[PDB]
RNA sequence: CCGAGCCUGGUGAUAGCUGGUUGUCCAAGAUAGAAUCUUAGUUCAACUUUAAAUUUGCCCACAGAACCCUCUAAAUCCCCUU
RNA sequence: AGCAGUACAUGCUAAGACUUCACCAGUCAAAGCGAACUAUCCAAUAACUUGACCAACGGAACAAGUUACCCUAGG
């Protein structure tokens, strides 16, 4: 029901499709961050989409 | 099971009934400088010296050079104590440093650096670079007679030989120009030798020049005993050694045993070994000066196989030890499927009888 | 193991072995790693690129494999296009 | 319940580069040369050679201030100790081989 | 090692006063 | 058809995104610098402190907070 | 009964499930008839290369073996002994 | 191609270099050493020396340091010496010493900063 | 001792390394035997009778 | 002998654990571990058989393997020669 | 101990090794590219992926008492 993290997908700005979970504070806001893209080759904007699990 | 120490242990010279009297370190620095002390000092465990230094005859290194000047030290120390005391009382020469404008001639300093440590930094060079190894076979000599040597490039430039500093073949297509200071009534040997050019045999040398009972420093009245030859380092064979060796006849010297036809191009006739040519003529002669230089194969050095030599150019390549992998087992238990890709010879698709 | 069927008296293969192992015919057999598809947000990138390798069996594994299966899996194939095809046969080995 | 730390590869022991030469949980011995550490502090051989096993003087680097601070209140004089190994490279990086004769 | 002649080169706490936190 | 839509997608996004980029480091600069503010803004309350030994929960300190949005308010 | 440890999960079960074979039956597959093995063929007459050349010449000459039953579609020439052919 | 002493990760300074740029400051001279990986000493500029000694105010001032970076930059270029390392502590490299004798080696042509070994 | 550690060191190696190779030796040779003719035909003399 | 009759068939039913298991000779041949609704059983290990290929195996010189306080001795690992 | 901090190239790829040991699983890693340059099956999902305190934790998908009326089993 509560965790400390939370476990969210990060989807690509790019629109690729390529996402990764990532682990952030439960008490925050939508996580936007500039993970690399594999299909762009080059770091682009993630940004936070779907909650998958809590930690 | 315990064996007593093999010598003194580190740190027991420490009292530690008084810990807290004792003067700490108090900074990285100190600490440090005890510390690289302490390593250079040798020691009866296994260290890293040992097993990486080089190993080299404990004797000391023969020296064959020309004996060192003689200096009035008490002369000397007084005239420098009151030429820096004379420095120090202008006031500008204060205001300079102290606003940290103040600089140091850089040609002055090398005028004075030739004639005071140059003789005994060239020998450290020279001894870095391996020609007391190759050329005297470990044998030793502070050159004390600064040798320039300069190629002229072009008709206005002058490329400079520099102990170690990179010359191109191309500049060095022609004789360079020899400058020493040399008293009136000496007589005195050049030889120019590439260390590492010898295509045949590992520890032969090629004589590039030889010029022989050179009245003073007018090198161009010397015997031409072998005609000068450019630098061929091959391509692919990586950077060279070109030393020019000086040396003070003690009498005129009869070199017709060493002579060479002119010109000559034949690379047999060429191979020379400086320590058998030096210990034939060690009694009359003496090494006084050493310039060296660095050289690569350049474009030039394909005409000089051509053209000058008669032969086509050699080239090599730096090749690596094929890489290790452990004796294939039938069972590769927990490898990549990759694995057989190690062990693979041919990348195309085989078919056996089929 | 059904070694003698009931209706032919012939040996049975454990269809559970067909699909999960790929047998080469030079005797080696590969299959995946165990849970490389599980819990991937609590592995290292090292731990999960060895988790998606193909990894041979053991020799008595192998050996186990091999009589869990009938000749007709152990057959040569001329697959057009197959992946695997160059590691059906060694090569170098001297055993 | 007990697992295996410890010395792979002995003094004089012949290892190829990538060759785990130790394990540890804490550092008890460190990297020497050509020796390289992972992640958990093991020791692995970064080229081909011997494995050797010597004592050297220890400096830490300037910015562990947990090891600094041990060496600025050692007394004047001392000087810590390490045992180190080493691999010391059996073959040469490579040769020059005649290729061509243009 | 305890066997060999060079145990305890590395040895430091003896050298640094002991401190109660 | 298919690939060409996705190749399209990509490169439109894709031209966005230096903007995009700087647009989000300004952000995150902003809120970099309001973060350094919160603990100056903790600090401003001490300083009304008037030599109050206690670390407990303090009337004037969040009252200044209030009074400082009061002075934000015009 | 074979491929049971006493109670663990047997090792052929704790593998997971990869489609290694998966449409192995429906997979087209072609002998290969090298070069090599056509001119050798050619060589003691087994193979005439003044008629045209078939599967039933090369069948005929014992050159190949085609297998329908197994999924066998023909012969694939592969390139190997091009240099002498 | 050559290879460096790669190791040391634990120690202090690193061996991974060919040569390496080294600055003594006692009390009274400044020295500046080039020396190879194996111990040997290239070459050397140092205040005590008399063609430096003589041009200079004070042989422990910020301008004895750049005055060393000068005349070993241009002894560097005669033996060929183009690259190094430099490994000074953090306050070395914070000091105004080290930043203008860095200077000088580098508007005399040294680089400071050595190639990558080419291991393939 | 007749002879120190470092007296003895390789006295014996040659004697120490041919005795392997008779090892190895015997060790590789390892074949089927030689099967005869007569061996075979000989079983026919188990018929053999006086005329 | 009915806490659920008897008979036939399913049925040579299953499990569990005992017991039994039939001429001679020669060669090799005794280990003591891990998981499991598993500890009266099993399968991977330990030892063990046959054949085959190849090259080292065992014994073991020096050197070498940590600090932290080691009860610290008796020992171990590694290891040329023999 | 069944977590947290805090980064988001915890990217890709690849020699050679370690490992409680048997297996499964687990661990380290040069070079290179690109950067920086300091359990199983099952079930949900387009995909990427996620989920059993399965704690008897190598886990049967899912089931208790009682027999001093007892039945069968060997030790
Ligand atoms: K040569
Ligand atoms: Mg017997
Ligand atoms: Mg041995
Ligand atoms: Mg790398």
């Amino acid at each position: 029901s509560k965790s400390k993290n939370i476990l969210v997908r990060m989807v690509s700005e790019a629109g690729t499709g390529f996402c990764f979970n990532t682990k952030r504070n439960r008490l925050r806001e939508k996580l936007t961050l500039l993970h690399y893209d594999p299909v762009v080759k080059q770091r682009v904007l993630f940004v936070e989409k779907k909650k998958i699990r809590s930690l | 099971r315990r064996t007593p120490p093999l010598g003194p242990m580190p740190n027991s010279d420490i009292d530690l009934s008084n810990l807290e009297r004792l003067e700490k370190y108090r900074s990285f620095d100190r600490y440090r400088r005890r510390a690289e002390q302490e390593a250079q000092a040798p020691h009866w465990w296994r260290t890293y010296r040992e097993y990486f230094g080089e190993k080299t005859d404990p004797k000391e290194k023969i020296d064959i050079g020309l004996p060192p000047p003689k200096v009035s030290r008490t002369q000397q120390l007084l005239e420098r104590k009151q030429a820096i005391q004379e420095l120090r009382a202008n006031v500008e020469e204060e205001r300079a440093a102290r606003l940290r404008t103040a600089s140091v001639p850089l040609d002055a300093v090398r005028a004075e650096w030739e004639r005071t440590c140059g003789p005994y930094h060239k020998q450290r060079l020279a001894e870095y670079y391996g020609l007391y190894r190759d050329l005297f076979h470990g044998a030793t000599f502070v050159p004390r007679v600064p040798l320039h040597v300069a190629y002229a490039v072009g008709e206005d430039d002058l490329m400079p030989v520099y102990c170690g500093n990179e010359v191109t073949p191309t500049e060095a297509a022609q004789a360079p120009e020899v400058t020493y200071e040399a008293e009136e009534g000496s007589l005195w040997t050049l030889l120019l030798t590439s260390l590492d050019g010898h295509l045949l045999e590992p520890d032969a040398e090629y004589l590039h020049w030889l010029l022989t009972n050179i009245p003073g420093n007018r090198v161009a009245e010397g015997q031409v005993t072998c005609p000068y030859l450019p630098p061929f380092p091959a391509r692919g064979s990586g950077i060279h050694r070109l030393a020019f060796l000086l040396f003070k006849q003690d009498q005129p010297i009869d070199f017709s045993e060493d002579a060479r036809p002119s010109p000559c191009y034949q690379l047999a006739q060429r191979t020379f070994r400086t320590f058998d040519f030096y210990k034939k003529h060690q009694e009359t002669m003496t090494p006084a000066g050493l310039s060296f230089f660095q050289c690569r194969w350049d474009d030039s050095v394909t005409y000089i196989f051509h053209q000058l030599l008669d032969m086509r150019e050699p080239v090599f390549e730096f090749v690596r030890p094929p890489p290790y992998h452990p004796k294939q087992k039938r069972f590769p238990h927990r490898q990549p499927l990759r694995y057989l890709d190690r062990y693979r010879d041919s990348h195309e698709p085989t078919y056996g009888i089929y | 193991l059904t070694y003698f069927s009931a209706r032919k008296g012939k040996r049975k293969t454990v269809k559970a072995v067909i699909d999960r192992f790929l047998r080469l015919h030079c005797g080696l057999w590969v299959r995946r790693k165990a849970g490389y598809k599980k819990k991937l947000w609590k592995k290292t990138p090292a731990r999960k690129k060895r988790l998606r390798e193909f990894v041979f069996c053991n020799k008595t594994q192998s050996k186990l494999l091999d009589k869990m299966t009938t000749s007709f899996w152990k057959r040569r194939n001329w697959y057009v296009d197959d992946p695997y095809q160059k590691y059906h046969d060694r090569t170098n080995l001297k055993v | 319940s007990g697992r295996r730390q410890g010395i792979k590869k002995m003094e004089g022991h012949y290892v190829h580069a990538g060759n785990i030469i130790a394990t540890q949980r804490h550092f008890r011995w460190h990297p020497g040369a050509h020796v390289g550490v992972g992640k958990n502090k093991c020791l692995y051989a970064l080229e081909e050679g011997i494995v050797r096993y010597t004592k050297e003087v220890y400096v830490p680097h300037p910015r562990n201030t947990e090891a600094v601070d041990l060496i600025t209140r050692l007394p004047k004089g001392a000087v810590l100790y390490k045992t180190f190994v080493h691999v010391v490279p059996a073959k040469p990086e490579g040769t020059f081989k005649l290729v061509a004769m243009l | 090692y305890k066997t060999k002649p060079t145990h305890g080169i590395g040895k430091y706490k003896h050298l640094i006063k002991a401190e109660e936190p | 058809q298919k690939r060409r839509e996705r190749e399209q997608h990509i490169a439109e996004c894709m031209a966005k995104m230096p903007q995009m980029i700087v647009n989000w480091q300004q952000q995150q600069r902003e809120n970099w610098e309001k973060a350094q503010a919160d603990k100056e803004r903790r600090a401003r309350l001490q300083a009304e402190a008037q030599e109050l030994l206690g670390y407990q929960v303090d009337p004037r300190s969040a009252r200044f907070q209030e009074l400082l949005q009061d002075l934000e308010k015009k | 009964r074979l491929g049971f440890e006493g109670g663990q999960t047997p090792f052929y079960i704790r593998i997971p499930k990869y489609g290694f074979n998966e449409g192995h039956s429906f997979r087209r597959q072609y002998k290969p008839l090298s070069l090599n093995r056509l001119q050798y063929l050619i060589d003691l007459g087994r193979v005439d290369p003044s008629q045209p050349i078939d599967l039933t010449q090369l069948v005929n000459g014992r050159g190949v073996t085609i297998q329908p039953l197994k999924r066998d579609y023909g012969v694939q020439l592969v390139e190997e002994g091009a240099d002498t052919f | 191609v050559a290879r460096k002493e790669r190791g040391w990760r634990t120690v202090f300074p690193s061996r991974e270099f060919w040569h390496r740029l080294r600055v003594i400051r006692t009390q009274h001279h400044v020295e500046a050493l080039v020396e190879h990986q194996n111990g040997k000493v290239v070459v050397s500029a140092s205040t005590r020396e008399w063609a430096i000694k003589k041009h200079l105010y004070s042989t422990r001032n910020v301008v004895a340091c750049e005055s060393i970076g000068r005349v070993l930059a241009q002894r560097c270029l005669e033996a060929g010496i183009n690259f190094m390392v430099y490994q000074p502590t953090p306050w070395e490299a914070a000091s105004d010493s080290m930043k203008r004798l860095q200077s000088a080696m580098t508007e005399g042509g040294v680089v400071l900063r050595e190639p990558q070994r080419i291991y393939e | 001792p007749y002879m120190t550690r470092e007296q003895e060191r390789g006295h014996a190696a040659v004697r120490r390394r041919e005795a392997f190779e008779a090892i190895k030796a015997a060790a590789t040779s390892k074949f089927p035997p030689h099967r005869f003719i007569a061996d075979q035909l000989d079983h026919l003399n188990v018929t053999k009778k006086w005329s």
